[PDB]
């Protein structure tokens, strides 16, 4: 029994949730009236693990997920459709007074009445924990709860748990794609805020996985549903080994170890290789010497950034299914003899690994196959850099005009602050150069 | 939840309410006399956002009338959709303006918009939370203009945190609707620039336009003007009514496309516009709305964006459809007419989405546009109040009613000083 | 469309306060002679900004204490010199909470600031010009905004629960931007004036807050309309030459940072109100330091209306001083950065005053 705390933040964190304990759902058979015909079944079990689930005398197994959001346009399509007898109908919605796609709304004005909720209902998902281990949050940059919520949320839980690990999971906005003109703004002064306080943050953007489900899915029409499964099949990978039996098990606290090497470098790039449809699903063969190849190629990556333009600095890879480890090993031996994937010279080693028995599930009616393996790499790459001066820019264009910012001072964020997110992931981008030049 | 107060200041604004409620009502689902009458269940989910409850699983309209001539009344209750009003929001009055603003701000209009007002304050108490207003006025008259001016300011000057939101019909340029236009259009640019937050430009001659080249009509009333206009009111509130994907309130539109507070007046646009024969050789894909709804024909406001730069611009899609579609569309479409847009806008478009389509169209869209291309509609209107000024052509019925000649002057300089913060952007930088 | 001039800025560096002491806040303000440095606390970068004036109350005891009554013969008497040369002029104060801009112009009761000195010496240097030659007349003006809302400050509420009379603005064709209502009271000795002004900052809101114990959170102007009627070489009657003379007084409020000055209820929203006033203000400063560039750039006046009843003073005809108030304090670091950007922004403006006179023959 030790337990993650998921929180999932807009209108993105909920519907990567929906898909996320859908899987979790298909997985352990655990249904959506929270009954698991697996316990009263054979004659005993523990299949409906009790770190991301709970349970209750009466067989109802109620999960571990606020969802919080600000606009009930969301969580009433939770509470009024199939998964509706599952979660806590403390879901904390408000109802009322959409962020408007700024920060200083959800970190000031319409925030302040809806966080002590959220931290009450936390603390009471937290109280019955023999010892947890982490939280995880599912946030949107490009928004203004997934903005300043989770940064007022990150900053309230780095003083009450402190010596918790506090990762997340971030929507990175496309260099060219974006749905919002207000965006770069929120972006950076989040990652003013959601830096002193998170541990690592995984990032994905949306134009890339559209490309690789266009690529090899051959799908020219998607929607955001065959994205969210992508990344639910993602939050699994990391979170199998507190869920599932496993031979090289990953805890959540090797998280913060093998990849953050700096206290604020900590922005790294998930991967998800064998995505291939039933057609293809036959004439592969699926084997690790292809998988952990195809996972470093920079025509599958999950975020717009090419890792050619910058050395990696760490790798973790997590594994799934029928994994014998000398192909592993093989791989990443076959991976360091390329030229192309460069590391730096403070960390030859690079390549942590972790490996897992239990297969990966299958939603009907979906998109991906059924392969006796998976593999997800997280990749922490000094590449970022680049995409971040693209942020970096936009904000200069548009703060030298003062334009917008009307809006954000009418709820409460002094100009000053702009300034002062600009200066400090100003700095951020001079680590990332700074750790790049080789030692002398 | 949200809840929108309509208010319909003038003819022009009684009429395209009224078919606004008939567009709304068959998509909800009510009826004439009030009561429900539907198929699915997302109707009912969210009608407070324009609709109460009286007694009987009724649902009256949240509609608050205002009218100095008595015959718009009795057109709108004698009509179709009249028995579900609330009678005692009716409130008119008598002995109109005379398409003079001046008989509609300071002598008659002063004597009603203290009703007016305790109506508005009646039913906007009852809501919970409160989104913002939703006026329709037609400058060229003292109805609207002055009474729904002065409704503005003093509602701004009481609920100031909230969205007056109005859709504002502009005078043609070629065709007068009214002799004495531009005295009451500059008064009312000078009492909307400074108490606003969104604000959206009609023409008539657009309109007009429409209705023969895309629809091909020969013979348009005033009701497909309006049922060509109370398309874009449904398509700004679907992503609050509706769900969807993707979400978008009035106050994400108005925090993505008024960089500058002044400058809100936009351009809006329907997307699948075709006449009753040429609807089965169409393909109801979403790159034809795309470059139906960027063309200069479908924007209603009377300027071709061509001559300006697209500040910001908005889509409000509605349908089943692929978001990768919609996004890179936008892009192809800011990368080709690279030159009808800014530069330190990077991204310069907002996407919204909504899932419950309109009654029979698998996929619509609606489309909002604020551009450089608005300051001829205004440098018009100032040269014709030069024009009218230099001799004082028709002034004299405007100062014995309260007024001076100082005002005038004020309103003329804040909008030949609009009309220069636009053209700081339309030149290249 | 007369002769140009410049725009005087001039820089004030406060002492510790309560809060930075208990703080233990270090000094990263310094002067080099007439210059201002900064040093970060973490010693990664320095900047250096220079001005046409500099001022130093960090201690009593240094060299080149620029005090009240020193600060005045620097800045101020050029003013009033110009003034009495027709010209029109203002002052004008930036800063942040508790940077000391409501001790420089006003004052206290024992350290008079610009305003309780300005109108004695106009006394002191009318005296020996009240000759039949030369008549003179002085009229005032005090008025205050409050939550994007204009009021005026000398005026006695009538017995209510809330007697503040809102008043609104209004454009002259030639002259410019002036506000209605407005109580242009006659002055004629000083113990009227200190009257006036005791009666004003009564009158001025005032509350508590985490970085003022006395924070003003409205903007107040200060105007005095003088008017010298002269005689010349005329055909008939003596006494129709007049020459005429505007001097504004102007005193803002801070950025206020809502989270460390933590309130809320009204406080919060007329600190983003004034937010929003100081917002449009240094977009104004950069619009007019690039007209002097050679670029053409709108320069929004009506986006606020302190900046609409200010046309005059920072483009126009009249000839205007900035006092940037600043802290020495490694906390409040950024902020005094800002100030001083805005400051060196503010030199580079340029505009035109011209000797105003009405012959009326
Ligand atoms: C199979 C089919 O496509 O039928 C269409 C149709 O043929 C056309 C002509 C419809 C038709 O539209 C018009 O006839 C029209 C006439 C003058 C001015 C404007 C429109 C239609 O009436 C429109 C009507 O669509 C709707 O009802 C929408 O819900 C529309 N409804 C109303 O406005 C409405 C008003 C009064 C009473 C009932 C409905 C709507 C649009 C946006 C938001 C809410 C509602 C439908 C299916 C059609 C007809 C009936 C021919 C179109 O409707 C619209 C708003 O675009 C015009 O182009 C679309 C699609 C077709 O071209
Ligand atoms: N991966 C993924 N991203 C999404 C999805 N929906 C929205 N987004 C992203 O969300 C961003 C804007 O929406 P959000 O940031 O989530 O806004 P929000 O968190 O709901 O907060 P609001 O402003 O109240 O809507 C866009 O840049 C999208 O890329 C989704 O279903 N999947
Ligand atoms: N676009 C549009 N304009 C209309 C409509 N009905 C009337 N108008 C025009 O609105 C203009 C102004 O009329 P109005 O101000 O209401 O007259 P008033 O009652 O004296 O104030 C008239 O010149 C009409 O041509 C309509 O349905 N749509
Ligand atoms: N030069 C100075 N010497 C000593 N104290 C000063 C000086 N300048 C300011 N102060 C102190 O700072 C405070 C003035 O700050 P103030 O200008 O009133 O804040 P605000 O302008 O934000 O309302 C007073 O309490 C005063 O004692
Ligand atoms: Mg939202
Ligand atoms: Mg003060």
């Amino acid at each position: 029994m030790r337990e993650c705390i998921s929180i999932h933040v807009g209108q993105a964190g909920v519907q990567i949730g929906n898909a996320c304990w859908e899987l979790y759902c298909l997985e352990h058979g655990i249904q959506p009236d929270g009954q698991m015909p697996s316990d009263k079944t054979i004659g005993g079990g523990d299949d409906s693990f009790n770190t991301f689930f709970s349970e209750t005398g009466a067989g109802k197994h109620v999960p571990r997920a606020v969802f919080v959001d600000l606009e009930p346009t969301v969580i009433d399509e939770v509470r009024t459709g199939t998964y509706r007898q599952l979660f806590h109908p403390e879901q904390l919605i408000t109802g009322k007074e959409d962020a408007a796609n700024n920060y200083a709304r959800g970190h000031y004005t319409i925030g302040k009445e809806i966080i002590d909720l959220v931290l009450d209902r936390i603390r009471k998902l937290a109280d019955q924990c023999t010892g947890l281990q982490g939280f995880l949050v599912f946030h949107s940059f490009g928004g203004g709860t997934g903005s300043g919520f989770t940064s007022l949320l990150m900053e309230r839980l780095s003083v009450d748990y402190g010596k918790k690990s506090k990762l997340e999971f971030s929507i990175y906005p496309a260099p060219q794609v974006s749905t919002a003109v207000v965006e770069p703004y929120n972006s950076i002064l989040t990652t003013h805020t959601t830096l002193e306080h998170s541990d690592c943050a995984f990032m994905v953007d949306n134009e890339a996985i559209y490309d690789i489900c266009r690529r090899n899915l051959d799908i020219e029409r998607p929607t955001y549903t065959n994205l969210n499964r992508l990344i639910s099949q993602i939050v699994s990978s990391i979170t199998a080994s507190l869920r599932f039996d496993g031979a090289l098990n990953v805890d959540l606290t090797e998280f913060q170890t093998n990849l953050v090497p700096y206290p604020r470098i900590h922005f790294p790039l998930a991967t998800y290789a064998p995505v291939i449809s039933a057609e293809k699903a036959y004439h592969e063969q699926l084997s690790v010497a292809e998988i952990t190849n195809a996972c470093f190629e920079p025509a599958n990556q999950m975020v717009k950034c090419d890792p050619r333009h910058g050395k990696y600095m760490a790798c973790c890879l997590l594994y799934r299914g029928d994994v014998v480890p000398k192909d592993v090993n093989a791989a990443i031996a076959t991976i360091k003899t390329k030229r192309s994937i460069q590391f730096v010279d403070w960390c030859p080693t690079g390549f942590k690994v972790g490996i897992n028995y239990q297969p990966p599930t299958v939603v009907p009616g979906g998109d991906l196959a059924k392969v006796q393996r998976a593999v997800c790499m997280l990749s922490n790459t000094t590449a970022i850099a680049e995409a971040w001066a693209r942020l970096d820019h936009k904000f200069d264009l548009m703060y030298a005009k003062r334009a917008f910012v009307h809006w954000y001072v009418g709820e409460g964020m002094e100009e000053g602050e702009f300034s002062e997110a600009r200066e400090d992931m100003a700095a951020l981008e001079k680590d990332y150069e700074e750790v790049g030049v080789d030692s002398v | 939840m949200r809840e929108i107060v309509h208010i319909q200041a003038g003819q022009c604004g009684n009429q395209i309410g009224a078919k606004f409620w008939e567009v709304i009502s068959d998509e909800h689902g009510i009826d004439p006399t009030g009561s429900y009458h539907g198929d699915s269940d997302l109707q009912l989910e969210r009608i407070n956002v324009y609709y109460n409850e009286a007694t009987g699983n009724k649902y009256v309209p949240r509609a608050i009338l205002v009218d100095l001539e008595p015959g718009t009344m009795d057109s709108v209750r004698s009509g179709p959709f009249g028995q579900i009003f609330r009678p005692d929001n009716f409130v008119f009055g008598q002995s109109g303006a005379g398409n003079n603003w001046a008989k509609g701000h300071y002598t008659e209009g002063a004597e009603l918009v203290d009703s007016v007002l305790d109506v508005v304050r009646k039913e906007s108490e009852s809501c919970d939370c409160l989104q913002g207003f939703q006026l329709t006025h037609s400058l060229g008259g003292g109805t609207g203009s002055g009474m729904g001016t002065l409704l503005i300011s003093k509602i701004r000057e009481e609920y100031p945190d909230r969205i007056m939101n109005t859709f504002s019909v502009m005078p043609s340029p070629k065709v007068s609707d009214t002799v004495v236009e531009p005295y009451n259009a500059t008064l009312s640019v000078h009492q909307l620039v400074e108490n606003t937050d969104e604000t959206y430009c009609i023409d008539n001659e657009a309109l007009y336009d429409i209705c023969f080249r895309t629809l091909k009509l020969t013979t348009p009333t005033y009701g497909d003007l309006n049922h060509l206009v109370s398309a874009t009111m449904s398509g700004v509130t679907t992503c609050l009514r509706f769900p969807g994907q993707l979400n978008a309130d009035l106050r994400k539109l108005a925090v993505n496309m008024v960089p500058f507070p002044r400058l809100h007046f936009f351009m809006p646009g329907f997307a699948p516009l075709t006449s009753r024969g040429s609807q089965q050789y169409r393909a109801l894909t979403v790159p034809e709305l795309t470059q139906q709804m960027f063309d200069s024909k479908n924007m209603m406001a009377a300027c071709d964006p061509r001559h300006g730069r697209y500040l910001t611009v908005a889509a409000i899609f509605r349908g089943r459809m692929s978001m990768k579609e919609v996004d890179e569309q936008m892009l192809n479409v800011q990368n080709k007419n690279s030159s009808y847009f800014v530069e330190w806008i990077p991204n310069n478009v907002k996407t919204a989405v909504c899932d419950i389509p309109p009654r029979g169209l698998k996929m619509s869209a609606t489309f909002i546009g604020n551009s450089t291309a608005i300051q001829e509609l205004f440098k018009r209107i100032s040269e014709q109040f030069t024009a009218m000024f230099r001799r004082k052509a028709f002034l004299h019925w405007y100062t014995g009613e309260g007024m001076d000649e100082m005002e005038f002057t004020e309103a003329e300089s804040n909008m030949n000083d609009l009309v220069s913060e636009y053209q700081q952007y339309q030149d290249a930088t | 469309l007369g002769s140009n001039s410049q725009v005087t800025v001039a820089v004030r560096v406060r002492p510790f306060s309560k809060r930075e002491k208990t703080e233990k806040a270090s000094q990263v303000v310094f002067t080099n002679g007439e210059e201002i440095t900064v040093e970060h606390p973490d010693m990664k970068q320095v900047y250096s900004f220079i001005y046409d004036v500099s001022f130093w109350s960090f201690d009593e005891c240094h060299p080149g204490y620029a005090s009240q009554t020193t600060v005045y013969e620097t800045l101020a008497a050029p003013l009033l010199d110009r003034a009495f040369e027709g010209y029109n002029t203002c002052l004008f104060a930036y800063g942040q909470t508790g940077s000391g801009k409501s001790y420089t112009m006003m004052g206290l009761n024992e350290e008079p600031g610009i305003i309780p000195r300005f109108c004695e010496d106009l006394f002191a240097q009318i005296a020996k010009k009240q000759t039949s030659e030369v008549s003179y007349h002085l009229e005032m003006s005090f008025f205050e905004v409050y939550n994007e809302k204009i009021h005026d400050l000398l005026v006695c509420k009538g017995e209510n629960g809330q007697r503040k009379q809102p008043l609104r603005a209004r454009e002259h064709p030639v002259s410019g931007p002036y506000v209605e209502g407005l109580s242009m009271n006659v002055v004629s000795s000083y113990s009227d004036i200190q009257s006036w002004l005791e009666l004003g900052n009564k009158q001025r809101a005032t509350a508590a807050t985490g970085m003022n114990d006395k924070s003003s959170r409205s903007h107040s102007v200060f105007t005095l309309v003088m008017t010298q009627t002269k005689t010349e070489v005329v055909e008939g009657e003596e006494h129709d030459h007049r020459i005429t003379s505007r001097i504004n007084l102007v005193d803002l409020a801070g950025s206020e940072r809502c989270s460390t000055a933590h309130s809320s209820g009204q406080r919060l929203k007329e600190g983003v109100s004034i937010n929003k006033s100081l917002l449009t203000l240094g977009k104004v400063i950069s619009a007019l330091s690039e007209q002097a560039n050679g670029k053409r750039v709108f320069i929004p006046y009506r986006e606020s209306t302190l900046t609409w009843l200010l046309k005059e003073s920072l483009g126009g005809n009249s000839k205007t001083a900035m006092i940037a108030t600043v802290s020495p304090a490694a906390s409040n670091i950024e902020e005094t950065l800002s100030t001083l950007r805005y400051a060196t922004q503010a030199r580079l403006i340029v505009n035109i005053a011209k000797v105003n006179e009405d012959m009326n023959a």
